[PDB]
RNA sequence: GAAGCCAGAGGAAACUCUGGUGGAGGCUCGCUGACGUGCAAGAUCGUCAAAUCUGAGCAUGGGGGCGAAAG
């Protein structure tokens, strides 16, 4: 006719980071120990002026190796598990598929 | 609260570690400074300030 | 006048852009400049014409910022197009946020801008700055003032939710709605929550030379392998988008439940009943004890909340997947059954029973009570497996309630028992034949458990009062119920 | 034509349930009960009475004053002075006790009396526990405890005299001949109601002749 | 059946049966 | 032996019938178990094999349990 919107968030998605988190949570090594071990050979290494190819070459060949714990791995898997990862329908159909596989194995054995 | 546990399962807390505090039965969480220290150890840029 | 001059200008611009788009790259800026004029008629006209021109020029893909002859033609045209579309969206934002009240000469620029925004949402979701478009839509659906523009934007978002097949637009809209509700501290009008219910992702010999033939063959194999890869990546991307949207939706549902907003619990419970089968399994158990905790908190308004949670639990378990999961998942509704049994008397003396396509969100407490009793006594699954003790106890307590409730609620309960006696019969006929009354124990009305109350040691006497009840309707209800009892 | 008439009375007391408008509800409930007595029609009113009981005025501790008892035969509304007064609390308690008395003596022989009364007993006992966990109105407390005791006694009495009645769904001669031969004073609740009819009468002529002496003295 | 027909939310309006 | 095509007799047309042309068919001829669903005390519906023949060349998949797959 008539032409409400008004500090960085640190998230651990890495097995080594969750392993260090577990080690800090347990009375295994303390804060002072973490700084002391943080002054290692990888410390004081430049990152600001460097080209992407150089940085990625070092990133792929210079990851320090640390043991991973089963607890840290399970915690990372639980945190990164999808919300629709294990629906009732999918669990039921996986069980049905394995039951069918066993039945077919038995019939082949027959 | 069961609702609080449901929220935690949906969007895990920032300092979630999956462990249980031996002192108090509640699950133990990392604090802001502890998460900052883990970040500093993982990246290596500034392990200590000043 | 100036108005006709402007109409001629816009007509030239639009016709040129429909006929030859590339040859005219600056006429988007020409529309912006002609709309810069301060007279309201030409502002309305230019907004509508810009709606039309962007609607018919926006491509079926997004473009990258160049940064850093025909090719340069397209680059210039696309850069001008995106700059113009950003300008149009900014102007739409300003006009939509502008004050509606004016003197009455038709739809104001606010409603016109809202119509333009709705059309843009429905036509070009894929293109850029969907964020700004949906932000305007949400800023309108965040005011608690039901208007014609309000219902238009609700319809637009509902249409987008029911038409999105990829998922990114739905994800971004859900995120904006969730953040808006959290910022408003859940003071919204339940329509934005029913939008989550409306979400869909949660539900002739042409001659060819020798050279050409080999190419078209090659692109045949190429498109075959591309279709395969596209199908697989489409499955993975749909799954991930569904996971993210489910996370946000259940987060807002759980926060509303924990805050106990009185006017949103029905919608939240409906959403839970709709999507708990799409969420994980241990979480299904967690929602069962969450409903248990809501019942306990209400125990320590309140009646409606308790009935809503009971209906929610029963519907959740009445879902097919949950029904087949029952034994494996340890999903027992004994708590809900006992709670309903213990609350029957209080609800019977409650005076607010009738102070009022959905399956959970029902406005009347007696309607909720019939849903609970239907789920208990007449379940869709294993209807011929219901415990006779449960049936008899509920029949007795429901006769007492029918004595002590208002007329229409009483007639509803009486019809429910009519259907119960039709369906089961011999299991409860002893409740009316006194010579089959059991002699082992005494009936315990104030019992804590359904089995604790011995229901087969008493007889249905309530007829001699309900027959002289003042309501003819409940009178023929008793007549039909007794007719079925006799025709067993 | 009784149905339409009742519907209107229910709607009349449900239009607005306010402590200001309790007297009007009490008067219309008395009208309905007297209709029920003359006819043989059941009128659910325990809901309304339990509402006025679990209403606002009758729970919070009252306010001290010195006024005259409201005459519940000339009230459509209550004066703003009678908002928290012990006088108003006592008046509404007495009226509730009365209306319950006529209701439960008016249906004191149906073979489903315990099935009709038991919800009222449990509600009253819950209220009594709540208020002795409220106010301090021991008068209303004692009146309701004796009321609930007599209701329980009447329900039991119905138990013993109905335990030996055959009620097959195709043979109901005994229940149609259940208790025509007993009059409304033999039942324990009948004795209760007649006793407090006598007590109400003694208080009424007390106040009536009393106000007559005050009028004569003023004259 | 009948129970559902009464459990429909539209069956508890409150219309007086003298406005037939 | 069907679509399709042709004549004629009725039907307002749509169609019916007769006499034909046509030679497509998951049509013929020569010498069962394993399961799934069941909403009861088992009814019903669905899935899995038996997969043109042949000379010369050529490639791939193989066990178990766990897990939603990814592994």
């Amino acid at each position: 006719p008539g032409l409400w919107e008004e500090r960085p968030n640190i998230d651990i998605i890495t097995a080594e980071a969750m392993t260090l988190a577990h080690q800090l949570a347990t009375g295994e090594k303390t804060k002072a120990d973490l700084i002391d071990e943080g002054y290692n050979k990888y410390a004081f290494k430049q990152k600001e002026g460097l080209p992407d190819w150089f940085l990625e070459d070092e990133a792929k060949h210079d990851k320090p190796i640390k043991p991973i714990t089963k607890e840290a791995a399970q915690a990372i898997k639980e945190k990164l598990r999808a919300l629709n990862a294990r629906p009732i329908k999918k669990v039921a159909e996986a069980r049905a598929r394995r039951k069918l596989r066993q039945a077919k194995k038995l019939e082949k054995l027959k | 609260d069961a609702l609080q546990n449901l929220l935690d399962s949906i969007e895990v807390p920032e300092g979630w570690t999956g462990l249980t505090d031996p002192n108090t039965g509640k699950p133990l969480n990392l604090s802001r400074d502890e998460l900052e220290l883990i970040r500093k150890v993982q990246q290596g840029l500034i392990p200590d300030d000043v | 006048e100036q108005i006709r001059q402007a109409q001629e200008e816009l007509a030239k611009i639009a016709t040129q852009l429909n006929e030859n788009p590339e040859e005219y790259p600056g006429h988007f800026k020409a529309l912006a400049r002609i709309g810069e004029t301060p007279i309201l008629a030409i502002q309305k006209l230019c907004i509508v014409t810009q709606m039309a021109v962007y609607k018919d020029v926006i491509p079926g893909y997004r473009i990258r910022p160049l940064g850093e002859k025909e090719v340069k033609r397209l680059r210039t045209y696309e850069q001008a197009l995106v700059a113009g579309y950003h300008g149009y969206l900014k102007t739409l934002a300003t006009y939509a946020a502008s004050s509606i009240p004016e003197d009455r000469k038709g739809e104001p620029i606010s409603s016109i801008a809202f119509t333009c925004a709705c059309e843009l949402v429905n036509a070009v979701p894929h293109f850029n700055f969907r964020g700004d478009l949906l932000r305007i839509l949400v800023k309108k659906l965040s005011t608690r003032k039901i208007d014609r523009d309000f219902v238009k934007c609700r319809e637009a978002l509902e249409k987008l939710f029911q038409d999105d097949e990829e998922g990114n637009a739905s994800q971004e809209a859900v995120s904006l709605l969730s953040k808006m509700m959290k910022a408003r501290e859940y003071r919204v009008d339940e329509s934005v929550l029913n939008l989550f219910l409306h979400l869909r992702l949660l539900s002739k010999w042409e001659f060819r030379t020798k050279k050409q033939r080999k190419l078209l063959k090659a692109e045949k194999e190429a498109q075959k392998v591309m279709e395969q890869a596209d199908a697989t990546v489409s499955h993975e991307e749909r799954e991930r988008i569904q996971s993210e949207i489910l996370k946000m939706v259940f987060a807002t549902y759980f926060r509303i439940l924990k805050a106990r907003v009185p006017h949103l619990m029905g919608a939240v419970l409906e959403g839970l009943a709709k999507y708990a089968h799409l969420i994980n399994q241990d979480f299904f158990g967690d929602l069962l004890e969450a409903l248990k905790d809501l019942i306990r908190d209400t125990d320590r308004d309140t009646s409606r909340e308790s009935l809503l949670c009971t209906v929610t639990a029963f519907a959740l378990l009445e879902g097919q997947d949950a029904h087949n999961a029952r034994s494996d998942l340890h999903l027992d509704l004994s708590f809900f059954i006992t709670n309903l049994y213990r609350s029957l008397l209080s609800l019977s003396l409650n005076p607010d029973l009738e102070l009022g396509n959905n399956k959970i969100n029902l406005q009347t407490t007696t309607v909720l009570l019939l849903r609970c009793l239907t789920s208990v006594l007449l379940p869709p699954w294993n209807i011929r497996s219901v415990p006779p003790i449960r049936l008899a106890a509920f029949c007795k307590q429901l006769m007492t309630l029918a004595l002590q409730v208002p007329e229409k609620s009483s007639q509803a309960i009486l019809g429910l028992l009519q259907d119960v006696v039709h369906t089961h019969g011999r299991k409860v006929a002893a409740l009316w034949n006194t010579e089959e009354r059991k002699g082992d124990g005494t009936y315990k009305p104030l019992s804590e458990t359904v089995e604790g109350s011995n229901p087969f040691t008493t007889t249905i006497w309530e007829g001699e009062l309900l027959r002289k009840h003042y309501c003819p309707k409940v009178r023929e209800g008793l007549k039909a119920m007794e007719k079925e009892l006799r025709s067993i | 034509l009784i149905y339409p008439l009742v519907q209107v009375t229910l709607g009349a007391m449900r239009l607005i349930p306010t402590a200001i408008y309790f007297p009007l509800r009490f008067h219309l409930i008395r009208s309905l009960l007297r209709l029920s007595r003359a006819t043989d029609t059941y009128i659910p009113l325990a809901s309304a009475l339990l509402e006025v009981l679990q209403s606002a005025e009758m729970k919070k501790p009252p306010k001290s004053s010195t006024l005259k008892p409201l005459d519940f035969a000339t009230a459509y509304k209550t004066p703003k002075s009678y908002l928290r007064t012990r006088v108003y609390q006592d008046g509404v308690g007495e009226q509730v006790v009365e209306l319950l008395s006529e209701f439960f003596v008016l249906w004191s022989r149906n073979i489903a009396f315990p099935e009709f009364a038991l919800p009222t007993i449990v509600a009253l006992k819950r209220w009594m526990k709540e208020m002795r966990k409220g106010n301090k109105n021991a008068k209303l407390g004692s009146s309701l405890v004796v009321l609930v005791q007599k209701l329980e006694m009447n329900a039991k009495f119905i138990e013993e005299r109905r335990a030996k009645v055959d009620f097959a769904p195709k043979d109901r001669a005994q229940v149609d001949a259940f208790l025509k031969d007993l009059e409304w004073e033999k039942t324990p609740l009948g004795a209760y109601v007649v006793a407090q009819r006598k007590l109400r009468e003694e208080r009424k002529r007390l106040m009536e002749e009393a106000r007559r002496e005050e009028e004569r003295k003023r004259r | 059946n009948k129970a559902a027909e009464m459990s429909v939310d539209d069956f508890f309006k409150g219309g007086f049966e003298i406005l037939s």
